[PDB]
């Protein structure tokens, strides 16, 4: 054979703030957040680098209670971005950062809840 | 033998590897880190 | 009146400076600089006493180089780049049959074999970028991939495509229904009817393509300003101060593209 | 994404409220209109009593397409909008 | 052709013109 | 902090500046009458001090070049009050000499900024490979940075230099050593960034697209007058010193 | 059966403007830095955006017509080179043609939907088809095809019609990578300053109008 | 030299100057003809010094881009679509060659990779559709295939024979006489007489051709055409 593309494609199911349910498609490898943003469900304007300090949880999102045990702990630095941007100063306990999930084949059909907006402009 | 421990085992190991350091600017005063992250107060 | 005569008095001095001023950089350039000339290039060309005979309806890209006794149908469009050089023999474009970019339609010089035949392209067939054509027998609803070259002899058959970046060497049949490819030009696989969907509707979608093209490469110096102009005052948007004003500023017909080239069809 | 037990749970128990469906039957695979003798108002209405206990909609599209209770309840464990 | 028909353009340039050369005179008269 | 963050970058480049120069003139023209017994004196002594400790302090920890050109402006605040805790016509003539610097080189740092505003810049990770795609924007960002630090071959410098003598000439030693701590600390964060643009090697970059002629120019001369300023710095001190007499005479 | 067309009367055989570089579609405008260098030969139609430091060599065709198309910061598209864009690739990805900085595009290269990460180089009569991934830090050999939907493993040289893998690239390889795009950029820079912003060739067209009146 | 560089520059200096002050000019008697998009292509283009030497009786496309030190020979044709671009190094192109339709024959465009070798081209060669030559070297009476990709350091001897789309590797040599073919460059079979005497007869018809291509290509611009195009409503 060869080296295709769908070797690392990875199926999600992103939901959208209303309760739509549209399957995504990402690459192994990458952030969710870019997985996000091919589909436009994120605004690429608004998270242009995959950086933890050139963050403010505008790629924050919602992974299942089952699914959130395969993946890495949540550091130092994505609790305290979380915390400040949370408008309540309160943890979710189940929110991630979309910047600090990187895919992974043993993700197959993780089903991400994405909130709502939040302004950016400046 | 006892100078070439002289060398290692105190002059490079205890009085300029991390005692030094640890009063210099990042053993300790790394403080700031946990100092100026408490100025949201 | 006094003052406009005056005013062009001016103007007339000053061009003549300025051409004196040009002239004395040329000179001290040491003449080496080859100036800029008018463009040259004949989009539609003859050659012995040969016209081309493209239809009414047909997109000629302003750089592509139609030569000879070339003959192509209603519908049809030759892309950018493109050269059609039917000097020694006929060549003959179906009818909504696209020829791409960069690509080269030339025909055999009667004697290359003994019994040539001229190039023969059929009816809503697709050519790829860059592809080279030097003597096939294309029949209509065929597809040739971007890259490949077909040596003189072959015949594409109905319903049979190529692969990019292929080699049919001369005196090559493709049969309907295969996808014959590779630097050999060997059979690769079966054609799939979702394959034959799609080389219909790419040669449709060229089809539609062509027309945007068309009307943007014959625009006169007049329009072509106020078109400029229009887009750049419409480049960036005020939704706010609109609202502040009572005012919905609309963009303009000239920059509303068709909705059948975009990607769904979007009516808003 | 949710537990099996609480819809499970859930599937088992607003089913016995139709006055004829024998709780002896319901389990996590029991088809409404085929095993249990139902009706296809009953077959639309065990859909409706769905949404009758959650605020979520079924479209039109997702009703008459299988009437089993063991893909009802997959679906309904993986509904984000329930808990 | 030998006429400017654009009368704003023409008071610009006239304007232009002034403003240069009464700005030569009062760096030279003073 | 806020009101600048939220603020519009037009607009809050002409609140960073203008209001100041005139609120000082303000304070001045009170100076020359309320001194009564040294009372604003011990206000302005530790509202300087807390204002620089806190500048220090706040902009170590941001992440936004908004917010950090906030904190660098009540930093710079509390320098500039130094000259006020020291009444006399040398502190005065410090604390004209220090807004003049501080008003050019925020009109500087403002400039720049709205230079890659109009590519939404945010973060300071957002200008990582600066140096790569515009090497001449990047090192005049980095002048501006190392002015506010107040490297000794700046502009910048010689308004916090002559500040200190200023205090130091009161009698007021603490000031000095809160002066030297924060200005160690504000030369930190200020390479934080210079460390950024040069040294990393970010993965994914952000093109900015050229700038416009008007903030062209205004970059160029503050950029030759903060590098140029100590070769010919007689006319600014004269200037200053002939305003600071006048307020009584 | 037709066999029959009929010429237009009003058909131009030869436009004297030439070939317009730039050709807007609607209110798809081709965006190009003022540090690019685009050939005076090149066409670049639609949606087409060139970043600082790219260069577009004599030849080369740029249809953003159907999706966008994008050349990154100092990656160069060489001579005679076709990129063009899809509605969609068959791997589900988007179709937007994707240039990243410091790639080396070789001549008679045929792009199509295809996305290069960055410091890669693309050898000559390169075809590169519909939702192609050629990772980071990788050569592809001169002459090499990959069929749609094929990858090219980030830090690997590949090549041949079916493009295989070759071999693994050494250090001073993935870091001479980005050199060549830079050098390439030199020259395109050094072919820069032959054109003025303005071109004097509407005074030969005046004197052409004056030869014959107006 | 360097000299003359700084004089090349003061010179576009001046000229720019003029050209500013012809349509400052223009723009006080109202025109703004200067605004009009023309396209800026040459046939033949320099850079610096380093200008293309074509010989009289030599076929140029007005399409065909020739760049740099480029050198064609007697009764040699550079077709439509051809770039001839040698910059870093020379191309010399000799006596009764043909480089046909859409083909590319340049030279490498750094010294990375090595040392820049000139591009050779012999007398009576033909260079085959789309075909890139790319710093190699080909002696005279040889074929050159449609689509071949020729790269540097390659030798072609005479009477040597590249099939068609074959790509001839770096440093490889075609003993004259055979045909090397395919992917990569590999021996296929040894040329007969009647190939060697149908590339004999190539040439000589390419150049019949490419004189009444040249005919119909200087007759002078047609004004009808040019009327048509000014009027568009
Ligand atoms: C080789 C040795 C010499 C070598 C040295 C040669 C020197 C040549 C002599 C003088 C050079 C003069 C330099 C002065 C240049 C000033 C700047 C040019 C200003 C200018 O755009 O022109 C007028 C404007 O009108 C004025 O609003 C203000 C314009 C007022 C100034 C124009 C008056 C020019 C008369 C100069 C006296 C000529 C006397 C004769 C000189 C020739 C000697 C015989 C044309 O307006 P416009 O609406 O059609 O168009 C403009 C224009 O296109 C651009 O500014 C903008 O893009 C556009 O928005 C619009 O503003
Ligand atoms: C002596 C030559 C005077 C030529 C005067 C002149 O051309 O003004 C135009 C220039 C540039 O302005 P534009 O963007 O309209 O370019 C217009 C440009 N001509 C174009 O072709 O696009 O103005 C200046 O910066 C110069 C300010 C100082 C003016 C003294
Ligand atoms: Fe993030
Ligand atoms: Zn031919």
């Amino acid at each position: 054979g060869s080296k295709k593309v769908s070797d690392r494609i990875v199926k999600l199911s992103a939901i959208d703030p209303d309760g739509y349910k549209q399957d995504i498609i990402g690459l192994s490898g990458q952030t969710l957040l870019r997985a996000l943003t091919h589909t436009g469900l994120i605004d690429p304007a608004s998270h242009r680098l995959d950086d933890i300090e050139a963050c403010s949880a505008e790629c924050e999102v919602q992974i299942a209670e089952e699914w959130l045990e395969k993946l890495p702990p949540r550091t130092y630095d994505e609790e305290y971005v979380l915390k400040r941007s949370s408008r309540s100063r309160i943890l979710n306990k189940h929110s991630r950062l979309g910047c600090q999930v990187v895919l992974t084949q043993e993700l197959q059909g993780m089903v991400v809840a994405v909130p709502e907006a939040k302004p950016w402009d400046i | 033998r006892s100078f070439l421990r002289f060398g290692y085992e105190v002059s490079f190991e205890a009085l300029d590897k991390g005692a030094i350091e640890i009063l210099g600017p990042y053993g300790i005063s790394y403080t700031f880190r946990r100092l100026a992250e408490r100025i949201s107060q | 009146g006094t003052l406009g005569r005056a005013i062009y008095t001016v103007g007339n001095w000053i061009r003549g400076t300025g051409q004196a001023l040009d002239r004395v950089g040329s000179l001290l350039q040491g003449s080496h600089r080859i100036e800029e000339h008018l463009s040259r290039h004949r989009t539609l060309m003859n050659v012995f006493d040969k016209s081309p005979l493209v239809d009414k309806d047909v997109f000629v890209a302003p750089s592509a180089s139609v030569i000879g006794d070339v003959q192509i149908g209603k519908g049809s469009s030759i892309w950018y780049g493109c050269v059609l050089r039917g000097d020694v023999n006929n060549i003959s474009v179906g009818s909504g049959t696209n020829i791409q970019d960069n690509t080269l339609v030339h025909v055999a010089k009667t004697n290359i074999s003994g019994k040539v035949l001229p190039t023969l392209i059929g009816d809503n067939v697709t050519v790829g970028h860059s592809a080279v054509i030097h003597g096939c027998t294309v029949e209509d609803d065929a597809f040739v991939g971007m890259g490949a070259t077909l040596l003189d002899g072959v015949v594409v058959e109905k319903h049979a495509m190529v692969a990019a970046g292929s080699l049919v060497k001369q005196n090559t049949r493709i049969p309907s229904g295969e996808v014959w490819g590779g630097n050999p030009a060997k059979f690769m696989r079966k054609l799939t009817d979702e394959e034959i969907v799609y080389i219909s509707q790419s040669a449709k979608n060229y089809i539609n393509l062509a027309q945007i093209h068309a009307s943007e490469n014959s625009k006169s110096f007049e329009q072509i300003e106020v078109e400029r102009a229009l887009r750049k005052k419409y480049a960036r948007k005020d939704e706010d101060y609109d609202s502040m004003l009572g005012i919905t500023r609309e963009t303009p017909p000239e920059l509303i593209l068709p909705d059948n080239v975009l990607p769904g069809g979007k009516p808003v | 994404f949710l537990d099996k037990s609480e819809v499970t749970d859930r599937v088992l128990s607003v089913v016995k409220n139709f006055q004829k469906v024998d709780p002896s039957k319901v389990t996590p695979k029991a088809n409404f209109q085929n095993d249990l003798g139902l009706d296809s108002l009953d077959s639309v209405e065990v859909v409706m009593a769905l949404e009758e206990e959650f605020g979520f909609e079924i479209p039109d599209n997702e009703a008459d397409k299988i009437q089993s209770i063991d893909l009802a309840v997959d679906f309904i464990a993986s509904h984000p909008q329930a808990k | 052709p030998k006429v400017s028909e654009d009368k704003n353009r023409n008071y610009a340039v006239v304007a232009g013109v002034v403003a240069i050369v009464g700005s030569i005179g009062w760096y030279l008269k003073a | 902090p806020d009101i600048y963050e939220g603020s519009p970058t037009p607009v809050t480049a002409f609140l960073s500046i203008a209001p100041k120069i005139s609120i000082f003139a303000n304070i001045l023209r009170v100076f020359i009458y309320g001194s009564y017994g040294a009372t604003l004196q011990q206000i302005f002594f530790f509202c300087s001090i807390a204002s620089m400790i806190l500048g220090a302090l706040a902009a170590m920890a941001q992440t936004k070049v908004k917010r950090l050109l906030a904190y660098s402006s009540i930093g710079h605040v509390g320098y500039i009050c130094i000259g006020f805790s020291c009444g006399t016509i040398e502190g005065i003539q410090s604390l004209l000499i220090g807004i003049f610097i501080y008003a050019l080189m925020t009109m500087d740092a403002f400039a720049i900024v709205l230079a890659l505003r109009q590519t939404r810049v945010k973060y300071i990770a957002d200008l990582g490979a600066l140096a790569k795609t515009n090497p001449i924007l990047a090192i005049t960002f980095s002048i501006t940075m190392f002015s506010y630090a107040g490297i000794p071959p700046l502009a910048g410098f010689c308004s916090k230099f002559y500040l200190f003598f200023a205090a130091l000439g009161c009698g007021a030693y603490f000031l000095a050593l809160v002066g030297v701590v924060t200005s160690v600390i504000g030369c930190f964060y200020y390479i934080r960034l210079v460390k950024r643009m040069f040294f990393d090697t970010p993965r994914t970059w952000i093109l900015y697209e050229p700038m416009d002629r008007n903030k062209s120019l205004l970059l160029a001369m503050t950029s030759f007058f903060i590098t140029l300023f100590l070769l010919y710095p007689s006319p600014l001190f004269s200037v200053t010193h002939q305003m600071a007499l006048s307020l009584y005479l | 059966p037709k066999s029959q067309v009929t010429p237009s009367p009003d058909r131009v055989k030869w436009d004297y403007r030439g070939q317009r570089q730039i050709i807007p579609l609607g209110q798809w405008l081709p965006k190009v830095a003022v540090d690019a260098y685009v050939a005076p030969n090149v066409v670049l139609a639609g949606q087409v955006t060139v970043w600082d430091g790219s260069s577009v060599w004599n030849g080369a065709v740029l249809r953003g017509d159907l999706n966008k198309i994008t050349v990154g910061f100092c990656s160069n598209v060489q001579e005679r080179c076709v990129v063009h864009a899809a509605w969609s690739s068959p791997t589900g990805l988007p179709a937007q043609t994707l240039i990243d900085r410091y790639v080396t595009v070789g001549a008679y290269s045929l792009l199509r939907s295809c996305t290069i990460e960055p410091e890669c180089i693309i050898g000559q009569h390169s075809i590169l088809m519909e939702g192609s991934l050629v990772e980071t830090r990788s050569i592809l050999e001169a002459g090499s095809v990959l069929p749609p939907g094929r990858r090219i493993p980030s830090g690997e040289l590949w090549g041949g019609n079916p493009a295989r893998f070759i071999r693994t690239l050494t250090n001073e390889e993935t870091l001479e990578i980005p050199k060549l795009a830079v050098a390439i950029n030199h020259l395109s820079g050094d072919y820069f300053s032959e054109f003025l912003p303005y071109s004097t060739i509407y005074l030969e067209v005046e004197k052409f109008k004056k030869s014959l009146g107006i | 030299g360097t000299l003359g560089r700084a004089f090349y520059s003061v010179g576009f200096w001046i000229r720019e100057t003029g050209q500013a002050l012809d349509r400052l000019g223009c723009r006080l008697q109202g025109k703004n003809y200067f605004r009009e998009q023309l396209s800026r292509h040459r046939t033949l283009m320099n850079v610096f010094d380093k200008a293309p030497i074509v010989d009289k009786e030599a076929f140029v496309a007005p399409s065909a881009s020739v760049i740099g030190d480029v050198h064609i020979g007697r009764g040699s044709s550079i077709w439509y679509g051809c770039v001839l671009r040698g910059d870093v190094n020379t191309v010399s192109v000799g006596s009764g060659t043909n480089i046909q339709d859409n083909s590319l024959v340049h030279v490498a465009k750094s010294n990375l990779s090595g040392k820049v070798h000139p591009t050779i081209i012999g007398d009576n060669v033909t260079i085959g559709h789309s075909a890139v030559l790319h710093g190699c070297t080909v002696e005279d009476e040889t074929f050159i295939g449609m689509g071949a990709t020729l790269l540097d350091g390659v030798v072609v001897e005479k009477h040597g024979m590249v099939a068609a789309g074959a790509l001839v590797r770096q440093n490889t040599r075609i003993p004259s006489g055979e045909v090397w073919g395919g992917n990569p460059a590999r021996f296929l079979r040894k040329l007969t007489d009647e190939e060697i005497a149908f590339i004999s007869q190539s040439a000589t018809n390419y150049s019949n051709l490419a004189q009444a291509h040249a005919a119909e290509n200087a007759k002078p611009l047609n004004v009808i055409e040019f009327e048509k195009v000014l009027r568009k409503k």
